[PDB]
Protein backbone atom coordinates (compact mmCIF):
# COMPACT_ATOMS: atom_id res chain seq x y z
CA UNK A 1 0.00 0.00 0.00
CA UNK A 2 1.14 3.64 0.09
CA UNK A 3 3.99 2.88 2.30
CA UNK A 4 6.51 5.93 3.96
CA UNK A 5 9.79 5.66 2.37
CA UNK A 6 12.81 4.32 4.10
CA UNK A 7 16.09 6.20 2.37
CA UNK A 8 19.11 5.40 4.40
CA UNK A 9 22.69 6.38 3.89
CA UNK A 10 24.95 4.50 1.31
CA UNK A 11 27.30 6.96 0.18
CA UNK A 12 29.47 10.13 1.45
CA UNK A 13 30.70 12.00 -1.04
CA UNK A 14 33.87 14.51 0.27
CA UNK A 15 35.69 16.28 -1.90
CA UNK A 16 34.89 20.10 -1.94
CA UNK A 17 36.95 22.74 0.21
CA UNK A 18 34.02 24.64 0.72
CA UNK A 19 30.36 25.17 1.15
CA UNK A 20 28.68 22.86 -1.00
CA UNK A 21 25.88 24.98 -2.88
CA UNK A 22 23.92 22.57 -5.40
CA UNK A 23 23.65 18.61 -7.03
CA UNK A 24 21.76 18.25 -9.73
CA UNK A 25 21.31 14.58 -11.18
CA UNK A 26 22.22 14.07 -15.15
CA UNK A 27 18.91 13.34 -17.16
CA UNK A 28 20.16 10.05 -17.84
CA UNK A 29 20.29 8.96 -14.82
CA UNK A 30 24.25 7.91 -14.28
CA UNK A 31 25.88 11.08 -12.89
CA UNK A 32 25.68 13.88 -9.79
CA UNK A 33 26.73 17.49 -10.79
CA UNK A 34 28.11 19.83 -7.67
CA UNK A 35 28.75 23.55 -7.26
CA UNK A 36 30.46 24.79 -4.30
CA UNK A 37 31.84 27.75 -2.99
CA UNK A 38 35.29 26.81 -3.43
CA UNK A 39 35.08 27.82 -7.25
CA UNK A 40 34.79 23.82 -8.77
CA UNK A 41 32.13 22.02 -10.45
CA UNK A 42 32.31 18.42 -9.47
CA UNK A 43 30.98 15.06 -11.09
CA UNK A 44 29.73 12.06 -9.27
CA UNK A 45 28.36 8.30 -10.11
CA UNK A 46 24.68 8.99 -9.29
CA UNK A 47 24.80 5.25 -7.98
CA UNK A 48 27.93 4.72 -6.12
CA UNK A 49 28.98 8.11 -5.74
CA UNK A 50 32.23 7.51 -7.41
CA UNK A 51 34.42 10.46 -7.89
CA UNK A 52 35.06 11.47 -11.73
CA UNK A 53 35.80 14.76 -12.46
CA UNK A 54 36.51 18.35 -11.39
CA UNK A 55 35.53 21.06 -13.89
CA UNK A 56 37.05 24.38 -12.87
CA UNK A 57 37.64 28.28 -14.49
CA UNK A 58 35.29 30.12 -12.24
CA UNK A 59 37.34 33.02 -10.55
CA UNK A 60 34.77 33.27 -7.68
CA UNK A 61 32.03 30.50 -5.85
CA UNK A 62 29.26 28.86 -7.64
CA UNK A 63 26.03 28.72 -6.11
CA UNK A 64 24.09 26.83 -9.19
CA UNK A 65 24.97 24.51 -11.57
CA UNK A 66 22.13 23.02 -14.42
CA UNK A 67 21.98 20.17 -17.06
CA UNK A 68 21.18 20.29 -20.08
CA UNK A 69 18.16 17.55 -21.62
CA UNK A 70 20.83 15.01 -23.44
CA UNK A 71 23.32 15.28 -20.22
CA UNK A 72 26.58 16.65 -22.09
CA UNK A 73 26.23 20.02 -21.07
CA UNK A 74 26.42 21.82 -18.04
CA UNK A 75 25.45 25.37 -16.87
CA UNK A 76 26.84 27.22 -13.69
CA UNK A 77 26.12 30.49 -12.02
CA UNK A 78 28.86 32.19 -10.27
CA UNK A 79 29.58 35.03 -7.76
CA UNK A 80 31.99 36.57 -10.85
CA UNK A 81 28.72 37.73 -12.48
CA UNK A 82 29.22 34.42 -15.35
CA UNK A 83 27.40 32.01 -16.33
CA UNK A 84 29.75 29.23 -17.91
CA UNK A 85 28.47 26.26 -20.17
CA UNK A 86 31.00 23.57 -19.93
CA UNK A 87 31.36 20.50 -21.65
CA UNK A 88 31.29 17.48 -19.37
CA UNK A 89 33.04 15.06 -21.14
CA UNK A 90 36.30 17.06 -21.39
CA UNK A 91 35.49 19.37 -18.90
CA UNK A 92 36.02 22.65 -21.09
CA UNK A 93 34.22 25.97 -20.88
CA UNK A 94 32.31 26.32 -24.43
CA UNK A 95 30.78 29.63 -23.52
CA UNK A 96 31.37 32.68 -20.87
CA UNK A 97 27.72 34.14 -20.50
CA UNK A 98 28.88 37.77 -19.29
CA UNK A 99 25.81 40.90 -19.17
CA UNK A 100 24.48 40.44 -14.95
CA UNK A 101 26.05 42.83 -12.87
CA UNK A 102 26.20 41.09 -9.85
CA UNK A 103 26.12 38.08 -8.38
CA UNK A 104 24.39 34.64 -10.55
CA UNK A 105 22.48 33.02 -8.07
CA UNK A 106 20.35 30.23 -10.22
CA UNK A 107 20.19 28.60 -13.10
CA UNK A 108 18.30 26.18 -15.84
CA UNK A 109 18.70 25.19 -19.71
CA UNK A 110 14.90 24.97 -21.30
CA UNK A 111 13.92 21.66 -22.38
CA UNK A 112 15.36 21.91 -26.41
CA UNK A 113 18.26 22.91 -24.20
CA UNK A 114 19.13 25.99 -26.39
CA UNK A 115 18.73 28.96 -24.27
CA UNK A 116 19.53 29.35 -20.75
CA UNK A 117 18.00 31.12 -18.17
CA UNK A 118 19.36 33.02 -15.12
CA UNK A 119 18.53 34.71 -12.14
CA UNK A 120 21.03 37.51 -10.15
CA UNK A 121 21.69 39.69 -7.68
CA UNK A 122 21.19 42.88 -9.93
CA UNK A 123 17.60 41.80 -9.57
CA UNK A 124 17.10 40.52 -13.07
CA UNK A 125 16.09 37.13 -15.01
CA UNK A 126 18.10 36.92 -18.32
CA UNK A 127 17.56 34.68 -21.09
CA UNK A 128 20.60 33.37 -23.31
CA UNK A 129 21.38 31.52 -26.58
CA UNK A 130 23.42 28.53 -25.67
CA UNK A 131 25.07 28.11 -29.20
CA UNK A 132 26.49 31.54 -29.33
CA UNK A 133 26.38 32.76 -25.74
CA UNK A 134 24.75 35.87 -26.02
CA UNK A 135 22.18 37.30 -24.00
CA UNK A 136 19.12 37.71 -25.97
CA UNK A 137 16.72 39.27 -23.32
CA UNK A 138 16.85 41.08 -20.16
CA UNK A 139 14.08 40.89 -17.60
CA UNK A 140 13.32 43.64 -14.81
CA UNK A 141 11.95 40.83 -12.96
CA UNK A 142 12.09 41.49 -9.40
CA UNK A 143 13.01 43.75 -7.12
CA UNK A 144 15.33 42.42 -4.82
CA UNK A 145 18.06 39.13 -5.59
CA UNK A 146 16.41 36.28 -7.74
CA UNK A 147 16.31 33.27 -5.96
CA UNK A 148 15.01 30.67 -9.01
CA UNK A 149 14.60 30.43 -11.72
CA UNK A 150 13.35 27.49 -13.77
CA UNK A 151 11.26 26.39 -16.90
CA UNK A 152 8.30 24.68 -17.88
CA UNK A 153 8.23 20.76 -19.93
CA UNK A 154 7.57 22.80 -23.26
CA UNK A 155 10.08 25.53 -22.65
CA UNK A 156 7.09 27.86 -23.18
CA UNK A 157 7.25 29.45 -19.37
CA UNK A 158 10.09 30.76 -17.10
CA UNK A 159 9.29 30.84 -13.06
CA UNK A 160 10.57 33.41 -11.34
CA UNK A 161 11.05 33.85 -7.38
CA UNK A 162 12.81 36.51 -5.33
CA UNK A 163 13.22 37.76 -1.93
CA UNK A 164 11.19 41.20 -2.85
CA UNK A 165 8.34 38.31 -1.75
CA UNK A 166 7.61 37.73 -5.57
CA UNK A 167 6.72 34.30 -7.58
CA UNK A 168 6.43 35.35 -11.26
CA UNK A 169 5.78 34.14 -14.34
CA UNK A 170 7.02 34.89 -18.04
CA UNK A 171 6.65 34.02 -21.70
CA UNK A 172 9.78 33.16 -22.85
CA UNK A 173 9.42 33.99 -26.43
CA UNK A 174 8.54 37.69 -25.32
CA UNK A 175 10.21 38.27 -22.05
CA UNK A 176 6.79 39.44 -20.94
CA UNK A 177 4.98 38.74 -17.36
CA UNK A 178 1.84 36.62 -17.80
CA UNK A 179 1.17 35.90 -13.64
CA UNK A 180 2.10 37.54 -11.04
CA UNK A 181 1.79 35.05 -7.86
CA UNK A 182 0.91 36.27 -4.44
CA UNK A 183 -0.39 35.29 -0.89
CA UNK A 184 -2.00 36.78 1.86
CA UNK A 185 1.90 38.14 2.98
CA UNK A 186 5.32 38.95 0.73
CA UNK A 187 8.16 36.98 3.11
CA UNK A 188 11.10 36.06 0.92
CA UNK A 189 10.45 33.58 -1.99
CA UNK A 190 13.83 32.00 -1.67
CA UNK A 191 12.90 28.97 -4.48
CA UNK A 192 10.53 27.88 -7.04
CA UNK A 193 10.40 25.24 -9.59
CA UNK A 194 7.30 23.83 -12.15
CA UNK A 195 6.11 19.90 -11.37
CA UNK A 196 6.80 16.77 -13.06
CA UNK A 197 3.27 17.41 -14.97
CA UNK A 198 3.84 21.19 -15.49
CA UNK A 199 0.82 21.62 -13.64
CA UNK A 200 2.17 22.96 -10.31
CA UNK A 201 4.42 25.22 -8.52
CA UNK A 202 6.36 24.20 -5.75
CA UNK A 203 7.07 27.71 -3.97
CA UNK A 204 9.87 27.92 -0.17
CA UNK A 205 9.35 30.71 1.50
CA UNK A 206 11.65 32.40 4.38
CA UNK A 207 9.01 31.68 7.09
CA UNK A 208 9.49 27.84 7.08
CA UNK A 209 6.71 27.16 5.16
CA UNK A 210 6.64 25.26 1.14
CA UNK A 211 3.76 25.91 -0.93
CA UNK A 212 2.38 23.78 -4.08
CA UNK A 213 0.40 26.15 -6.01
CA UNK A 214 -1.45 25.81 -9.20
CA UNK A 215 -0.74 27.82 -11.22
CA UNK A 216 -3.37 28.16 -13.77
CA UNK A 217 -5.91 29.21 -11.23
CA UNK A 218 -3.39 30.89 -9.55
CA UNK A 219 -4.18 29.31 -6.06
CA UNK A 220 -2.15 27.43 -2.90
CA UNK A 221 -3.03 24.10 -3.09
CA UNK A 222 -0.61 22.37 -0.15
CA UNK A 223 1.16 24.05 2.36
CA UNK A 224 4.27 22.03 4.02
CA UNK A 225 5.23 22.78 7.58
CA UNK A 226 7.76 21.36 10.30
CA UNK A 227 11.23 22.20 8.91
CA UNK A 228 13.81 25.35 9.54
CA UNK A 229 14.28 27.56 6.53
CA UNK A 230 14.14 31.59 7.40
CA UNK A 231 17.57 31.99 6.45
CA UNK A 232 19.04 30.58 2.92
CA UNK A 233 17.85 29.64 -0.46
CA UNK A 234 17.37 26.06 0.03
CA UNK A 235 16.47 23.99 -2.99
CA UNK A 236 13.36 21.42 -2.89
CA UNK A 237 11.57 18.49 -5.28
CA UNK A 238 8.92 16.84 -6.02
CA UNK A 239 10.23 12.86 -5.91
CA UNK A 240 7.74 10.65 -8.09
CA UNK A 241 9.99 7.76 -8.85
CA UNK A 242 7.99 5.96 -5.96
CA UNK A 243 6.05 7.30 -3.04
CA UNK A 244 4.65 11.08 -3.93
CA UNK A 245 6.74 13.39 -1.59
CA UNK A 246 8.15 17.12 -0.90
CA UNK A 247 12.11 16.91 -0.41
CA UNK A 248 13.69 19.53 1.12
CA UNK A 249 16.93 20.46 3.23
CA UNK A 250 16.32 22.29 6.66
CA UNK A 251 18.16 24.75 8.91
CA UNK A 252 18.76 21.81 10.62
CA UNK A 253 20.73 19.69 9.08
CA UNK A 254 17.91 17.19 8.51
CA UNK A 255 16.72 16.18 4.89
CA UNK A 256 12.55 16.42 5.41
CA UNK A 257 10.23 14.16 3.25
CA UNK A 258 6.69 14.59 3.14
CA UNK A 259 3.75 13.17 1.76
CA UNK A 260 2.72 15.43 -1.09
CA UNK A 261 -1.27 14.93 -0.62
CA UNK A 262 -1.58 14.74 3.29
CA UNK A 263 1.23 17.02 4.17
CA UNK A 264 2.48 14.75 6.42
CA UNK A 265 5.89 14.32 7.19
CA UNK A 266 7.12 10.93 6.83
CA UNK A 267 10.67 10.74 6.85
CA UNK A 268 13.54 12.88 8.43
CA UNK A 269 17.31 11.94 7.55
CA UNK A 270 19.72 12.64 9.82
CA UNK A 271 23.79 12.65 9.07
CA UNK A 272 24.57 15.92 7.65
CA UNK A 273 26.62 18.60 10.21
CA UNK A 274 25.44 22.12 8.63
CA UNK A 275 22.52 23.53 6.75
CA UNK A 276 21.20 21.30 3.88
CA UNK A 277 21.57 23.46 0.61
CA UNK A 278 20.25 20.77 -1.34
CA UNK A 279 18.55 17.94 -2.42
CA UNK A 280 17.67 16.68 -5.59
CA UNK A 281 16.06 13.26 -6.62
CA UNK A 282 17.59 10.79 -9.33
CA UNK A 283 15.24 10.71 -12.44
CA UNK A 284 14.16 7.09 -12.65
CA UNK A 285 15.50 5.71 -9.01
CA UNK A 286 14.41 6.30 -5.11
CA UNK A 287 18.01 8.03 -4.47
CA UNK A 288 17.94 11.24 -2.92
CA UNK A 289 21.08 13.37 -2.82
CA UNK A 290 21.80 15.83 -0.35
CA UNK A 291 24.41 18.50 0.84
CA UNK A 292 25.93 21.02 3.52
CA UNK A 293 27.15 24.46 4.11
CA UNK A 294 30.77 25.16 5.67
CA UNK A 295 30.96 22.41 8.68
CA UNK A 296 30.41 19.86 6.59
CA UNK A 297 31.24 20.12 2.82
CA UNK A 298 29.75 16.83 1.81
CA UNK A 299 27.25 15.32 0.00
CA UNK A 300 25.07 12.29 0.70
CA UNK A 301 23.46 9.95 -1.49
CA UNK A 302 20.30 8.12 0.26
CA UNK A 303 18.16 4.74 -1.13
CA UNK A 304 15.13 3.73 -0.52
CA UNK A 305 12.92 0.63 -1.30
CA UNK A 306 10.25 2.25 -2.35
CA UNK B 1 28.90 31.83 -3.43
CA UNK B 2 26.12 33.89 -2.62
CA UNK B 3 23.98 31.33 -1.63
CA UNK B 4 26.29 29.34 0.68
CA UNK B 5 22.22 33.49 5.27
CA UNK B 6 21.56 36.84 5.68
CA UNK B 7 23.87 39.65 5.59
CA UNK B 8 24.68 40.22 2.05
CA UNK B 9 21.39 39.92 0.49
CA UNK B 10 20.85 42.71 2.69
CA UNK B 11 23.87 44.86 2.33
CA UNK C 1 9.12 38.24 -30.11
CA UNK C 2 9.70 35.72 -33.15
CA UNK C 3 7.99 32.60 -34.50
CA UNK C 4 10.40 29.29 -33.87
K1 LIG D 1 28.96 13.64 -22.86
K1 LIG E 1 14.17 44.84 -12.04
K1 LIG F 1 17.14 1.62 1.90
NA1 LIG G 1 7.04 8.17 -11.98
NA1 LIG H 1 30.03 29.98 5.95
Amino acid sequence: TPVKPNYALKFTLAGHTKAVSSVKFSPNGEWLASSSADKLIKIWGAYDGKFEKTISGHKLGISDVAWSSDSNLLVSASDDKTLKIWDVSSGKCLKTLKGHSNYVFCCNFNPQSNLIVSGSFDESVRIWDVKTGKCLKTLPAHSDPVSAVHFNRDGSLIVSSSYDGLCRIWDTASGQCLKTLIDDDNPPVSFVKFSPNGKYILAATLDNTLKLWDYSKGKCLKTYTGHKNEKYCIFANFSVTGGKWIVSGSEDNLVYIWNLQTKEIVQKLQGHTDVVISTACHPTENIIASAALENDKTIKLWKSDC
Amino acid sequence: SARAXVHLRKS
Amino acid sequence: EAKP
